[PDB]
RNA sequence: GUCGCCUCCUAAAGGGUAACGGAGGCGCCCAAAGGUUCCCUCAGCCUGGUUGGUAAUCAGGUGGUGAGUGUAAGUGCACAAGGGGGCUUGACUGUGAGACUGACAGGUCGAGCAGGGACGAAAGUCGGGACUAGUGAUCUGACGGUGGCUUGUGGAUGCGCC
RNA sequence: UUUCCGGUGGCCAUAGUGGAAGGGAAACACCCGGUCCCAUUCCGAACCCGGUCGUUAAGCCUUCCAACGCUGAUGGUACUGCACGAGGGAUCGUGUGGGAGAGUAAGACGCUGCCGGAAU
C-alpha cells in the first residue's frame, strides 16, 4: 500500500492572555504569553525575552492603544 | 583638508598654442601645461567646419550633364 | 587660491540676468541652477582583479580632484559573474566652487579633444532639467600623464540642476555654454 | 567537531572560569576575552585552555 | 498636534528631523519624578521646556526670547549657555531636581551641548 | 475539461454544502440562465456536458458563459484498500453549488430556443435547476 | 511507514483536543549574525546615462511596506526587530519579589539588589541572538578548583563540595 | 481676554492624498558663508558652527473644493445560544434571546491640552 508522510505536530504552548481587563495583579505577575509584539507593553507592564508582558508594579490590568501601538497597561490601584 | 592625503595642486602656467595663456592650476608635477587646444581655439562653435552635409543628387546631375 | 571660479562669476551675472528676462519668474530665488556634478564609472569588470580599480581610482581621483565613493555590489547576480560586497563602481560627487571649476575645466579641455568631435546631444535630459551623458574613453583629461594608463575605461557625467522643466534646464546648461548638436 | 566546546581560563588564577563555543575554522587561535574572574573578584583577562 | 505619522511634502531636514526626534522619544519620556527637557533649536534660538509627559503640560520653560536676553551680548553657543543657567535656576525654584533631557531630533553637539552643560552647572542631576 | 492550472493545496477538505448562495445569484452576463434551486457538487464533465448541451443547440448565435469553475479537488482513496495510510490523491475537480447561483448564462438568443438550450443542459446536472430571465 | 523537538491548519474567535489527517522544518549557525550608542530606509515602477543588455554602477521622480529578517512556519518588526558606523564582551559572579505551564520529573518569564564591567553627554540598556526548534534524567566515570571528612596519631590515599 | 502664529503632546485618515487661492508682526523656514567646535564608507548635500542679507518660491500656516481615499446609520438579511419541528437524504424551517459583513441615506477638506511670541 503507502503510508502518510506527514504526522508531526509540536507540543501545545499554551500562550495568550493569563490576566484580562481590570484584573488584580501583583508585580511579576505575567499579562500574556506571545509570539512576537502582538500587545505592546504600556505603562507599569514590562516585556520579557519570548515577549511575554508582565506587570512591573501592582494594579489592574488594562488593554488600550498608545499612539499607533497596542498595549497593555498595568494602572496603579487606588 | 587633511594632510597626506591628496596629491600636489599649486600654481601652474599654461598655453593653448593658440595665442592663449592662463593661471589656472593643475595637478602636473614640477612643469607646465601645453595643450594641442583650447574652447575659444577649437573651430566647433566658432564656425569653422561647416560639415552639414553634401546630398545634391540634382546638383550632381546637373554639374555632371549641365 | 581666494578667487571665485571665472564659471561662477559668468553664471551669476550672466545667467541669472538672461534667466529672469526669458522666462520672467515671479520670485527672485526661482531662477534655476547647478545643484551638483556627478561623476560615475561603472567598473563591473573588476571582480576579477583589484589593480584596474587602483587605475581607475587614480584616474577619476586626478579628473575631479577628490576620493571617489567605491560601491560594493548591492545582490549578487550569477548572469554576471558578480557576487555581493565586490566593489563595482565608483562616482564623485562635486558641490560648491569645485562642482564649477570641474566644469570649467570639463568644458575648455576635456570634451572638445574627443576624436571627430561633433558636440553633445540635448535629448538626453531625464524629464527634470537634469542631463547626463557619457564618454567611452578617459584620456582626453589632460591634466593627467599619458604613458603610464593601466586600461582603457570611461565615465557619466551628470549635472543635477534646480530647474523644474526640461527646457530651462537645457537653457540653462546651453547659456553656461555646452557644445550642442541639433541631430538625434 | 567543527564547533567545539573551548573553556576559558583566568590569566592571573589558571580558573576555568566558562565554558562557550567557537568555530574553529573562523577563529583557529585561542581566544582572548575579559570576563569576570569569582577568585579575583573583577574584570580579567580570559584565554582558552590549551 | 502630533500625528503618529510623518506628514508628507514636509522638507528634507524637517522629514529627517521629525525622523530622529521620534526615535529619540522612544525611550525618554517626562514623569514627574524626572521631567523631560526638550530644546528645540532653531537657525536662531533654543526654546527649552520641561515637560510632565503623564499630564502633557510644561512646568517650566525657557529661551533666547525673553526679554532679559534679547539685548545679552553673546554667540549662539554663549547664548544657549545662558539658556540653560535660566532653565536649571527655574527648574530649582520649581522643584525639578532631576530631567532627563531630550534633544529633539538633533545631535548633542554645540548649543544644546551648552545649554546641557549649564543646566548641570545649575544643579540638575542628569 | 475544466482543471486549474494549479492548486495551493491538492488535498483539501469536503466543500460545505450549507446555506443559500453567497453571490452569483443575479444574471451578469447573459440575458438568459440557468439558476441551481439546490445544493450539491457539480464536476467538470457535467459541466462540460452541459455546456456542449447548450452550445449544440444554440448553434452559430450569441454566446455561453459558464460562471462556476471546478477548482475544488476531490480525492480518492486507494481501491480495494482499507481504512488509513493516508489522503488519497484528487480525483475529481468540482464546484460547489448552492441554491440560487446561476449556473451558465446565455445571450445572442430569442426566448424559445434559449428555453429549449437550457433545458437540454440542465438535463445533466445532478441537481435541480430552472430557466431564468431577465423580467422578459 | 512512524517513534524526540519546533511552526501552521484540522481545533468549533481563551487554553486544551484525536486519526497510518493535511503541510513543512530541527539535532544547527554567528566573536558577530552578541552588548550599547548614533545614523539611514526598502522592493517594485518610470525617465536620462560608456562598456551595460530586463537586471552591475550613477542621477531625478514616484513608491509606505508588496523588500528584508542566518534558518521552517506563524506572530511581529518601517517607531524598525530591516541597512550601516563607533566602541566593546552582560555569550557576567551571588540572587531572585511575583508569576505562567505540566500527574510529576520538569519547561518558561521575571522586578528589585550587590560586586565587577560595556556603551552613552545623560536617561538608561546589557545575565547572548525579533520570538518560538538546534536537545538527553539518573547511575557510573573523568578533568580543574577547593580543602569539609580521613577508622590510634602525622602524612598519604580515598571521598565530599563547586 | 481675544486674534494670529512658533514649539510640545493626546486622538491616530471624519485627520490623509489631490487641486485652487492667499499670508508672513514676533516666530519659523529656505537662504549666505565655512575662519572656529564638528562631519561626509567622496561631497559644508547632510551633520556642525558664524550670521539674519535677500525671499515668501518651497516647508509652514489660513481659506475653499467630496474629487480619490477615510468614517458611516436605521431597517432588512446571513449567522447564532436555548427549545423544538420537517425530509429518503445532501440538508431545511419555526419559537425565544443575541445579531453581522456588504449596501444605502449620510458625515467629512480634523478635534484637543500645555509652553512661548506679537498685538490687543
Ligand atoms: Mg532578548
Ligand atoms: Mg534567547
Ligand atoms: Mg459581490
Ligand atoms: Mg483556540
Ligand atoms: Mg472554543
Ligand atoms: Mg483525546
Ligand atoms: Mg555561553
Ligand atoms: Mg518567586
Ligand atoms: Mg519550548
Ligand atoms: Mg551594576
Ligand atoms: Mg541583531
Ligand atoms: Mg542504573
Ligand atoms: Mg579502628
Ligand atoms: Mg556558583
Ligand atoms: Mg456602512
Ligand atoms: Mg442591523
Ligand atoms: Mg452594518
Ligand atoms: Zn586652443
Ligand atoms: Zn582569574
Amino acid at each position: 500500500a503507502s503510508s502518510s508522510r506527514n504526522g508531526r505536530d509540536s507540543n501545545a504552548q499554551r500562550l495568550g492572555v493569563k490576566r484580562f481587563g481590570g484584573q488584580l495583579v501583583n508585580a511579576g505577575e505575567i499579562i500574556v504569553r506571545q509570539r512576537g509584539t502582538h500587545f505592546h507593553p504600556g505603562d507599569g507592564v514590562g516585556r520579557g525575552g519570548d515577549d511575554t508582558l508582565f506587570a512591573l508594579r501592582d494594579g489592574n490590568v488594562e488593554f488600550g492603544t498608545r499612539r499607533g501601538r497596542r498595549v497593555v497597561n498595568v494602572t496603579p490601584v487606588e | 583638508m587633511k594632510q597626506g592625503i591628496h596629491p600636489d595642486y599649486r600654481e601652474t602656467t599654461v598655453v593653448c598654442t593658440c595665442g592663449n595663456t592662463f593661471t589656472t592650476r593643475s595637478t602636473s608635477q614640477s612643469g607646465t601645461l601645453n595643450a594641442d587646444v583650447c574652447s575659444k581655439c577649437h573651430p566647433f562653435y566658432t564656425g569653422k567646419q561647416k560639415i552639414l552635409d553634401a546630398g545634391g543628387r540634382v546638383a550632381r546631375f546637373e554639374r555632371r550633364y549641365g | 587660491a581666494h578667487e571665485m571660479p571665472r564659471l561662477k562669476k559668468q553664471y551669476r551675472e550672466q545667467i541669472r540676468a538672461a534667466m529672469q528676462e526669458e522666462f520672467g519668474y515671479r520670485n527672485p530665488m526661482l531662477i534655476p541652477g547647478l545643484e551638483k556634478i556627478v561623476v560615475n564609472m561603472g567598473v563591473g569588470d573588476a571582480a576579477h582583479d583589484s589593480k584596474v580599480m587602483d587605475g581607475a581610482i587614480r584616474d577619476i581621483t586626478a579628473i575631479t580632484g577628490q576620493k571617489p565613493q567605491v560601491t560594493k555590489a548591492r545582490k549578487s547576480i550569477a548572469q554576471f559573474k558578480l557576487r555581493e560586497g565586490q566593489p563595482i563602481g565608483c562616482h564623485v560627487t562635486l558641490r560648491g566652487d569645485r562642482m564649477w571649476e570641474f566644469a570649467d575645466r570639463l568644458l575648455t579641455l576635456a570634451l572638445p579633444r574627443i576624436r571627430d568631435f561633433r558636440g553633445l546631444n540635448s535629448n538626453q535630459f531625464d524629464g527634470k532639467g537634469n542631463y547626463t551623458f557619457g564618454l567611452s574613453e578617459q584620456v582626453m583629461f589632460l591634466e593627467i600623464d599619458q604613458d603610464k594608463i593601466d586600461r582603457i575605461r570611461g565615465m557619466d557625467i551628470t549635472f543635477v540642476t534646480t530647474a523644474q522643466t526640461n527646457e530651462e534646464g537645457k537653457a540653462l546648461l546651453k547659456h553656461l555654454g555646452f557644445p550642442f548638436k541639433a541631430k538625434d | 567537531d567543527v564547533r567545539p566546546k573551548i573553556t576559558l581560563a583566568c590569566t592571573e588564577c589558571k580558573e576555568r572560569n566558562y565554558i562557550t563555543k567557537k568555530n574553529r575554522r573562523n577563529n583557529p587561535d585561542r581566544m582572548e576575552m575579559a570576563k569576570f574572574c569569582p577568585r579575583c573578584r573583577k574584570h580579567t583577562a580570559h584565554r582558552e585552555t590549551r | 498636534a502630533s500625528t503618529l505619522t510623518v506628514r508628507k511634502s514636509l522638507s528634507d531636514r524637517a522629514k529627517a528631523r521629525a525622523r530622529r526626534q521620534a526615535r529619540g522619544r522612544k525611550k525618554i519620556f517626562g514623569t514627574v519624578e524626572r521631567p523631560r527637557m526638550v530644546v528645540t533649536r532653531s537657525s536662531k534660538h533654543v526654546f527649552v521646556q520641561v515637560i510632565d509627559d503623564v499630564a502633557g503640560n510644561t512646568l517650566v520653560s525657557a529661551s533666547t526670547m525673553e526679554a532679559e536676553l534679547r539685548e545679552m551680548s553673546g554667540d549662539k553657543t554663549a547664548k544657549a549657555a545662558r539658556v540653560g543657567t535660566i532653565i536649571g535656576e527655574r527648574a530649582k525654584a520649581a522643584g525639578i531636581t532631576k530631567v532627563v533631557f531630550d534633544k529633539a531630533g538633533n545631535q548633542y553637539h554645540g548649543r544644546i551641548a551648552a545649554l546641557a552643560d549649564a543646566a548641570r552647572e545649575a544643579g540638575l542631576d542628569f | 475539461m475544466l482543471i486549474p492550472r494549479r492548486v495551493k493545496y491538492r488535498k483539501q477538505h469536503h466543500p460545505k454544502r450549507t446555506g443559500a448562495a453567497k453571490g452569483g445569484t443575479q444574471l451578469a452576463f447573459g440575458d438568459y440562465g440557468i439558476q441551481a434551486t439546490e445544493g450539491g457538487y457539480l464536476t467538470n464533465r457535467q459541466i462540460e456536458a452541459a455546456r456542449i448541451a447548450m452550445t449544440r443547440y444554440i448553434k452559430r448565435g450569441g454566446k455561453v458563459w459558464i460562471n462556476v469553475y471546478p477548482d475544488r479537488p476531490m480525492t480518492k482513496h486507494p481501491a480495494e484498500s482499507r481504512m488509513g495510510s493516508g489522503k488519497g490523491t484528487p480525483e475529481w475537480w468540482i464546484a460547489n453549488i448552492k441554491p440560487g447561483r446561476v449556473l451558465f448564462e446565455l445571450s445572442g438568443v430569442p426566448e424559445d430556443v434559449a428555453r429549449e438550450a437550457m433545458r437540454l443542459a440542465i438535463h445533466k446536472l445532478p441537481m435541480k435547476a430552472r430557466f431564468i430571465s431577465r423580467e422578459g
